[PDB]
DNA sequence: TGGGTTTTCTTTTCTCTTGGCGGTATGCAC
RNA sequence: GAAAAG
DNA sequence: GTGCATACCGCCAAGAGAAAAGAAAACCCA
C-alpha cells in the first residue's frame, strides 16, 4: 500500500477535483517538483486526477506540464491519462488531425479502445465527450451492444427466475401519483438531512423563568453561530495560507460543504450532547461521518444525478402502483434494470486518518469557539467567558478516557428551558416511498444516502469486497428478499398508541413496559445517595428511549411508511431505522401494523384467534383444536380487553406479550362484530414460530429421528417443547435434592419454570461455557419478586448443573455436528484464517474476528486519540471466537436462507411476508399458504446435501496449499469427516403442523 | 500471600507491636498464619491474637492446640482484604463480613476521634499491593470493610518499590503518583523494618518492608468529608494524567472556576505544576475552591 | 510445566485509551 | 452501568 | 561537513477505578 501522507495527498487532490479547485492543486503540485523526498510520495493516480481536473476544464497547457511532469519522473501514462487527454480534445472542438495523431500514439502504445469505456470507471459526460473524440476520427467505431440481463438458474433459484410460470404479484394499495408524491416527499426529507419531531411529552405551562431562560439560549446561540463562523473564516485562510505553501491543510474538505451548513452541523452536535459527555473520539467519527453524509447528498444534487433518479423512480412506480400495469410482469429489481438504469457508481469513503483529523479539527474548533458567561445568576453582573465543554478525563483501570463534558450551567439551561422538540437523522427515519430495489451491494434502501449491504462495527471491511467478487447473479435472490421485505407498507396502530401515550404522559405502568419518569424516582447515607443515583439514572435512559420510539411513532402516525432492510455478515435481515421497527418490544410490536389488507376468507378469524392464545403464553403445549377452543372460551374476556383496556376487567395485561395481546384483541373483537367475518379486511399479521429453529435445522442436517420428534418435524396431533421435559427433568432432580442437607432446593419450590432454562436449553447446542450458565440463569431469577435475592449466585450455581447432567445422552446428531463445526471452524482459524462459506442461495459469509487490533495515533491540540485499523490490517485470526461463533452463524445463516426462499416464493403467490427472525409474519388469510410454502422450502433446502457442499466448498476453498497441505491433512480429513445422516424423511415435515405454529 | 516460617529478630517486631507493657487489650489480627511460627512469636508478647487464616487446609490445625494457650486465641475463617461484600449473595469460609468479625471480638467503638480501638498485622501478595493498596484507601476515607467502626492500625508488610514511590515528594519526581498522595497524608507512615523478601521462605527480588499505616485526626475536615473523597481522587488521577502542565490547565480541565485566583488563594502562581506538589498541597487545592459558597458550580466529577 | 485471560452468537437503545520522555533517523541553513 | 429482540 | 529543528518509534513505569468473593475449566505466553 501506499504511505499516509501519500494518502493524504491522494484524498486532497480528489477533494480538490471535486470542490473546483484546480489552481490550488496545481500549485502542490508545482511545490513538490523541485525535491526528491515527497515527489516519491507522488504516485501515478495524483498525476492522473490532476490530469482529469484539467481535462474536464478543457485546459491543454496544464494538461502538457502534467505530461511533462508524469515523463519526467520515468512514470508510464495510464489508461485514464489517455482518456482524459481525449476529454479535453473533445471539449476544446481540436481539429481533426490532432485527435487522429493522439489516437494513432494511444493505439501504438498499448493501450486497449475497446477496454478503456468499460475497465476505466467513468462518468457519462466523460464517456460522451470521449466518443465523441473517438467517432470524429473513426465514425464506424462502436461499442458492443447491451445483452440481455441475466437470470439466475441455481437449483433452489430455479422455480423463481423461470418465465414459464404462472405468476401473481401483490401491488400496492397506494396509486402512481400518491406514491410519486411520497416519493417527493423523501426526496426532501433526504436532502433536508435532518427531522425534526415533537415530543410525546406533556407540555409545561408558560412561565417567566422557562421563557426567560428560552430567550438566553437563543442569544447564546446566536453568540455562537457568529463565533463558529468567525473562526471557520479565520481557519480557512490559515488553511489557504498553508496550502500556498506546500502543506496537507485539509481546506478542500472544509470547502466541500457550505460555511453555514457546517456551522449548522456543530450547533447541532453542540444542541445533541448529553449533561455526561460523550467521549472525544465519538465527537470526531460522528463530525466526519456526517460531513461526508452530507457531501453524498450535496454531490447528487449538484451532479444532477437527483433528477435522473425522479426520472427513473416515475418509471419504476408503473409496477407497484395498484391502478398502472406493466406490460410483462417482473420483480422490482428486473424492472429497475429492464427500464434504462440511471448511473450510479460508489462513491470511495476518505481516508480512515483524513476522517480523524477533519473530526478533531471540528470539534477542537468548537471547544474554542463557544464561550459563555460563568455567572448567569445576574445577567447584568459582568462575568468572564468559560468554555461550554470542557476536557475531563475518566480512567477505567490502566485505561484513560477523554470526554467533552459541557457545562453544568448549560446543562441547567437545558433542562430549565425544556425543548419541545426532538431532531433525528433521516437515515433513523422510517422512508415515507418505497426504498430503491437492492440491484447490487451498493445501491438500494434510501433514496439519496449510502446503504451498506452488510452491517459492521467497523468502518473499513471485509464483507462488501466479498459481496463484489463473487458472480453476479448469486446475491439475486438475497437483493429480491430484501427488496421484498422492504416493500412492506407499514401503518401505526393509533389506538395502542393513544394508550401508551395515556400512560406515558401521566404516572408511568412499569410493569407493561411504559416507563416511569425519575421524578416517581426514590429519593450508610452514602449507600442511599449511590442506589439513588443508580435507580434515577436506570430510569432516566429508559424513559429517553421511550421517549425516542413513542415520539417517532406519533410522527408517522397518520402516514405510510417503509423500513428497509439490511444484512448482517451472517445473513439476518435488519431493518435500518433503529428505533421504530418491528424487531422491538412489546409495545413496539403492538403499534405496528401492515397498511395493505387482506379479506379473511373461510379460515382466517380462526387463524386469529389462535395467535391470540399464542400472544398469551397459555395453551402453549396444546393442540391448534384446543388453542381455538380456549380462544372460544375466553371470547367475552377478549371483548372486555379490547373495548375496556384500562377501565375493565384486565385481563390482557395478565398476558406474556400484553400489548400485542391488546392489538390481538381489537383485531378479533372488530372481526367477530363484522357482518360477513369472511369479508373483513384485516391488518394485524399473523406470527408463525419456529419452536427452537435452531434444534430443527440441526436435526434436518443429521436426519435424527428422535430430534425431529422432538423439535416438530415429524407429524403429531400434540406440539412437542425439548423446555418442558428438560425443566420437568430439573424438577425431578430439584425434589430429589428436597428434605436433605441442601437449602437451595426448599428455596427454589416452583421457580423452575420454562422460562428459566430456556435461554439454557435453547443455546446448549452452540457451545455455552459453564460460568457463562450462571449470568444466564440469574437475570430471570433477579427478574422475579417472589424469590429471595439472598441465594441468587446459589441457585443460579444449582440451574448450572443438574441441567447439563439432563443435557447428556441427548441430541447426539447435533453434538456430532456441532463438535464436527467447532472443531473445523478452530482448525481454520488456527491455520491464521477467517472462517468462509457460501450459503445455499449464493451469499458468500466471513466471519470479522481478528485479535491483536492494529493501532495509530494522531497529534493533536487537545488530546492525541488512537483509531484502530480493522480493514485486514491485522493479521491474526482469533480462535476463540471463530470456535465459538461458526456453530451458530452456520444455523443463522441457514435460516436466513429458509427465510428468504419462503419470502421468494410466498412473492409469487400474492403474499406479504416479513419476518423477525425465525418469526414469520403474514396476512390471517394466507397463513396456512405461508405455512405450505415454509415446509416446501425447508424441505427444499434440506435436500441438498447443505453438509456434504459445504465440506466440498471448504475442500475447494481452503484446501488448496502448495505446502502447507502436509500440515493440514489432519482439517483436510477433519472436513471430509461429516457424520452420516440418521434415518429421518423429510417429506413428513410436509405434514407437520406443528413446525411453525 | 506467603508463609513465614524465620523466626529471626522476632521478639524485636513483637515488643514493637506490643507497644506499652502494661496494657494488653491491644489485639494482633494476625493474617496467614500458616506454619504457627510467626503465631508463637506473637504469643511470646503475652498479648491475645486473633488469627484469619483463609486457606483451608492449614485452618482444622489452627483450632487444635488452643487449649495449651489457655484462651489466647480465637480462631475465625476469613480473610482481610474481602470484608463487606461488593457484589455478594450469601455468607461463605472465605469471606465474612466486618460486622460478624467486631461482633465475634465483641469490639466497637463508636468514637472515631478517640484513642485507636485496634491493630492489624498483614501481608501483601507479590502481585496485588496497588490493588488492595488502593483498596485500604477507599475504606480509609469513606470509612468501610475494617476502618469502619474505628481508627484501626494496619502496621504490614510493604514492597520497596512501594516505599519508594509512596513516599515520593516533589524529590525524586519520576516515580510518584496518586496513591503516594492519599496514603502520605492519610496516614503516619514510619520506620519499622526491613528484613529481606527473599530470606521469607515460600510455600533477583525487591526486598520487603514493613510500614505504620495509622490514620490521621487531620483527615476529615469541614471541606474534606468522607463522603466527597470521589470528588477529591478525581483531582489526583487527572492532574497526574498528564503531568507536565501547570496547575491553571488542569483546574480549567476539571473547574469551572477562575484557576489562577485559586492559585492566589493557595499562594503558588501561574507556572507552577502538579509534579510540584506536596501531598498536602492537593488537599489544600481541594479545599480552596468548597469555601466559595457563592460558585455553586464547583466540580466536572 | 506454571501462570495470566475469557466464559455461545447476532442486532438495537441508553453513552468506557492517553501521555510523557528519550533515542534514532532525516532534512535543511551556514 | 442498564434495558430490549432473536 | 556540521549543528539544529522536525517527525517517528519504543517503552516501560499509567495509580493493573476497589471488587483480592465466589463452585471451573480450557487456551496462549513465559
Ligand atoms: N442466545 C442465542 N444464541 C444463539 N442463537 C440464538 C440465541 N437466541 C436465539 N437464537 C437463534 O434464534 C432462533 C431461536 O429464537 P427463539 O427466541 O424464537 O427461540 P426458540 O427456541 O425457537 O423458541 P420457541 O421454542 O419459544 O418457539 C434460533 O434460530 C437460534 O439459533
Ligand atoms: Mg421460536
Amino acid at each position: 500500500q501506499l504511505s499516509g501522507q501519500q494518502q493524504r495527498l491522494l484524498a486532497f487532490f480528489k477533494c480538490c477535483l471535486l470542490t473546483d479547485q484546480l489552481p490550488l492543486a496545481h500549485h502542490l503540485l508545482v511545490v513538490h517538483h523541485g525535491q526528491r523526498q515527497k515527489r516519491k510520495l507522488l504516485t501515478l493516480d495524483m498525476y492522473n486526477a490532476v490530469m482529469l481536473g484539467w481535462a474536464r476544464q478543457g485546459a491543454f497547457k496544464e494538461l502538457v506540464y502534467v505530461l511533462f511532469m508524469v515523463k519526467d519522473a520515468g512514470l508510464t501514462p495510464d489508461l485514464l491519462s489517455y482518456a482524459a487527454a481525449l476529454q479535453c480534445m473533445g471539449r476544446q472542438d481540436q481539429d481533426a488531425g490532432t485527435i487522429e495523431r493522439c489516437l494513432e500514439q494511444m493505439s501504438q502504445e498499448g493501450l486497449k479502445l475497446q477496454a478503456l469505456f468499460t475497465a476505466v470507471l467513468l462518468s457519462e459526460e466523460d464517456r460522451a465527450t470521449v466518443l465523441k473524440a473517438v467517432h470524429k476520427v473513426k465514425p464506424t467505431f462502436s461499442l458492443p451492444p447491451q445483452l440481455p440481463p441475466p437470470v439466475n438458474t441455481s437449483k433452489l433459484l430455479r422455480d423463481v427466475y423461470a418465465k414459464d410460470g404462472r405468476v401473481s404479484y401483490p401491488k400496492l394499495h397506494l396509486p402512481l401519483k400518491t406514491l410519486q408524491c411520497l416519493f417527493e416527499k423523501q426526496l426532501h426529507m433526504e436532502l433536508a438531512s435532518r427531522v425534526c419531531v415533537v415530543s410525546v411529552e406533556k407540555p409545561t405551562l408558560p412561565s417567566k423563568e422557562v421563557k426567560h431562560a428560552r430567550k438566553t439560549l437563543k442569544t447564546l446561540r446566536d453568540q455562537w453561530e457568529k463565533a463558529l463562523c468567525r473562526a471557520l473564516r479565520e481557519t480557512k485562510n490559515r488553511l489557504e495560507r498553508e496550502v500556498y505553501e506546500g502543506r496537507f491543510s485539509l481546506y478542500p474538505f472544509l470547502c466541500l460543504l457550505d460555511e453555514r451548513e457546517v456551522v449548522r452541523m456543530l450547533l447541532q452536535v453542540l444542541q445533541a450532547l448529553p449533561a455526561q459527555g460523550e467521549s472525544f473520539t465519538t465527537l470526531a467519527r460522528e463530525l466526519s461521518a456526517r460531513t461526508f453524509s452530507r457531501h453524498v447528498v450535496q454531490r447528487q444534487r449538484v451532479s444532477g444525478q437527483v433528477q435522473a433518479l425522479q426520472n427513473h423512480y416515475r418509471k419504476y412506480l408503473c409496477l407497484l402502483a395498484s391502478d398502472a400495469e406493466v406490460p410483462e410482469p417482473c420483480l422490482p429489481r428486473q424492472y429497475w434494470e429492464e427500464l434504462g438504469a440511471p448511473e450510479a457508481l460508489r462513491e470511495q469513503p476518505w481516508p480512515l486518518p483524513v476522517q480523524m483529523e477533519l473530526g478533531k479539527l471540528l470539534a477542537e474548533m468548537l471547544v474554542q469557539a463557544t464561550q459563555m458567561p460563568c455567572s448567569l445568576d445576574k445577567p447584568h453582573r459582568s462575568s468572564r467567558l468559560v468554555p461550554v465543554l470542557y476536557h475531563v478525563y475518566s480512567f477505567r483501570n490502566v485505561q484513560q478516557i477523554g470526554i467533552l463534558k459541557p457545562h453544568p450551567a448549560y446543562v441547567q439551561l437545558l433542562e430549565k428551558a425544556a425543548e419541545p422538540t426532538l431532531t433525528f437523522e433521516a437515515v433513523d427515519v422510517p422512508m415515507l416511498c418505497p426504498p430503491l430495489p437492492w440491484t447490487s451491494p451498493h445501491s438500494g434502501a434510501f433514496l439519496l444516502s449510502p446503504t451498506k449491504l452488510m452491517r459492521t462495527v467497523e468502518g473499513a471491511t471485509q464483507h462488501q469486497e466479498l459481496l463484489e467478487t463473487c458472480p453476479p447473479t448469486a446475491l439475486h435472490g438475497a437483493l429480491d428478499a430484501l427488496t421484498q421485505l422492504g416493500n412492506c407498507a407499514w401503518r401505526v396502530n393509533g389506538r395502542v398508541l393513544d394508550l401508551v401515550l395515556q400512560l406515558f404522559q401521566a404516572k408511568g405502568c412499569p410493569q407493561l413496559g411504559v416507563p416511569a419518569p425519575p421524578s416517581e424516582a426514590p429519593q450508610e447515607l452514602r449507600r442511599e445517595l449511590a442506589h439513588c443515583q443508580k435507580v434515577a439514572r436506570e430510569m432516566h435512559s429508559l424513559r429517553a428511549e421511550a421517549l425516542y420510539r413513542l415520539s417517532l411513532a406519533q410522527h408517522l402516525r397518520d402516514r405510510v411508511f417503509w423500513l428497509p432492510h439490511n444484512m448482517d455478515f451472517r445473513g439476518r435481515t435488519y431493518p435500518c431505522p433503529p428505533h421504530f421497527n418491528h424487531l422491538g418490544s412489546d409495545v413496539a410490536r403492538a403499534l405496528l401494523e401492515f397498511a395493505q389488507g387482506r379479506p379473511l376468507g373461510p379460515h382466517g378469524l380462526d387463524w386469529l384467534k389462535i395467535h391470540l392464545v399464542n400472544l398469551t403464553g397459555l395453551k402453549k403445549r396444546e393442540p391448534l383444536r384446543k388453542r381455538l377452543a380456549f380462544a372460544e372460551e375466553v371470547m367475552d374476556d377478549i371483548l372486555d380487553s379490547a373495548d375496556q383496556p384500562l377501565t375493565g376487567r384486565k385481563w390482557w395485561m395478565g398476558a406474556e406479550e400484553p400489548w400485542q395481546t391488546l392489538a390481538c384483541c381489537m383485531e378479533v373483537a372488530n372481526a367477530v362484530r363484522a357482518s360477513d367475518p369472511a369479508a373483513y379486511v384485516s391488518h394485524l399479521p399473523v406470527h408463525q414460530d419456529g419452536s427452537c429453529n435452531g434444534l430443527q435445522h440441526y436435526a434436518a442436517l443429521g436426519r435424527d429421528s428422535v430430534g425431529a420428534a422432538s423439535v416438530n418435524l415429524e407429524p403429531s396431533d400434540v406440539p412437542q417443547d425439548v423446555y418442558s421435559g428438560v425443566a420437568a427433568q430439573v424438577e425431578v432432580f430439584r425434589r430429589q435434592d428436597a428434605q436433605r442437607g441442601m437449602r437451595v432446593a426448599q428455596v427454589l419450590e416452583g421457580f423452575i419454570t420454562r422460562k428459566v432454562v430456556k435461554q439454557t436449553v435453547m443455546t446448549v447446542v452452540y457451545g455455552v461455557t459453564r460460568y457463562g450458565g450462571r449470568l444466564q440463569i440469574e437475570k430471570r431469577l433477579r427478574e422475579l419478586s417472589d424469590f429471595p435475592q439472598e441465594f441468587v449466585w446459589e441457585a443460579s450455581h444449582y440451574l448450572v448443573r443438574q441441567v447439563f447432567k439432563s443435557l447428556q445422552e441427548m441430541f447426539s446428531g447435533t453434538r456430532a455436528i456441532q463438535h464436527w463445526l467447532t472443531e473445523s471452524a478452530r482448525l481454520i482459524s488456527h491455520m491464521g484464517s477467517v472462517v468462509e462459506w457460501v450459503t445455499p442461495l449464493g451469499v458468500p459469509v466471513i466471519q470479522p474476528y481478528r485479535l491483536d487490533s492494529k493501532v495509530k495515533q494522531i497529534g493533536g491540540g487537545i488530546q492525541s486519540i488512537t483509531y484502530t485499523h480493522n480493514g485486514d490490517i491485522s493479521r491474526k485470526p482469533n480462535t476463540r471466537k471463530q470456535k465459538n461463533g461458526f456453530p451458530p452463524n452456520f444455523i443463522h445463516s441457514l435460516d436466513s436462507s429458509h427465510m428468504m426462499l419462503t419470502a421468494l416464493h410466498c412473492y409469487r403467490k400474492g403474499l406479504t411476508f416479513v419476518s423477525v427472525h425465525d418469526c414469520y409474519w403474514t396476512h390471517a388469510a394466507d397463513v396456512s399458504v405461508m405455512n405450505q410454502v415454509c415446509r416446501e422450502q425447508f424441505v427444499r433446502l434440506h435436500s441438498e446435501p447443505i453438509l456434504q457442499d459445504l465440506s466440498r466448498f471448504l475442500v475447494k476453498r481452503f484446501c488448496s496449499e502448495p505446502q502447507k497441505i502436509l500440515e493440514a491433512s489432519q482439517l483436510k480429513e477433519t472436513l471430509q469427516a461429516v457424520p452420516k445422516p440418521g434415518a429421518f424423511d423429510l417429506e413428513q415435515v410436509k405434514r407437520s403442523t406443528y413446525f411453525f405454529s | 500471600k506467603r508463609y513465614v516460617t524465620d523466626r529471626r529478630l522476632a521478639e524485636t517486631l513483637a515488643q514493637i507491636y506490643l507497644g506499652k507493657p502494661s496494657r494488653p487489650p491491644h489485639l494482633l489480627l494476625e493474617c496467614n498464619p500458616g506454619p504457627g511460627i510467626l503465631t508463637q512469636a506473637l504469643l511470646e508478647a503475652g498479648a491475645k491474637v486473633v488469627a484469619l487464616e483463609s486457606d483451608k487446609t492449614f485452618i482444622p490445625h489452627l483450632e487444635s492446640l488452643g487449649k495449651n494457650l489457655d484462651g489466647k486465641l480465637r480462631v475465625i475463617h476469613c480473610d482481610f482484604f474481602k470484608l463487606d461484600p461488593r457484589s455478594g449473595g450469601v455468607i461463605k469460609p472465605p469471606a465474612m463480613s466486618s460486622r460478624g468479625l467486631f461482633k465475634n471480638l465483641g469490639i466497637e467503638a463508636v468514637p472515631w476521634t478517640a484513642d485507636i480501638p485496634l491493630k492489624v498485622v498483614g501481608m501483601f501478595p507479590s502481585r496485588g499491593e496497588k490493588r488492595a493498596l488502593w483498596k485500604l484507601a477507599y475504606d480509609l476515607y469513606s470509612c468501610t470493610s475494617i476502618y469502619k467502626f474505628g481508627r484501626i492500625e494496619v502496621n504490614m508488610f510493604i514492597g520497596e518499590k512501594e516505599f519508594q514511590k509512596l513516599m515520593a515528594d516533589p524529590g525524586n519526581p519520576d516515580l510518584y503518583h496518586v496513591l503516594s498522595v492519599i496514603w502520605q497524608l492519610a496516614c503516619e507512615i514510619k520506620v519499622l523494618h526491613m528484613e529481606p523478601w527473599s530470606s521469607f521462605d515460600i510455600y533477583l527480588q525487591q526486598k520487603l518492608y514493613l510500614i505504620q499505616m495509622i490514620p490521621r485526626q487531620n483527615l476529615f475536615t469541614k471541606n474534606l468529608t468522607p463522603m466527597n473523597y470521589n470528588i477529591f481522587f478525581h483531582l489526583l488521577k487527572h492532574c497526574f494524567g498528564r503531568r507536565s502542565a501547570t496547575v491553571i490547565d488542569h483546574l480549567r480541565s476539571l473547574t469551572p472556576l477562575d484557576a489562577r485566583d485559586i492559585l492566589m488563594q493557595i499562594g503558588k502562581q501561574e507556572d507552577e505544576k502538579v509534579v510540584n506538589m506536596h501531598p498536602q498541597d492537593f488537599k489544600t487545592l481541594f479545599e480552596t475552591i468548597e469555601r466559595s459558597k457563592d460558585c455553586a458550580y464547583k466540580w466536572l466529577y
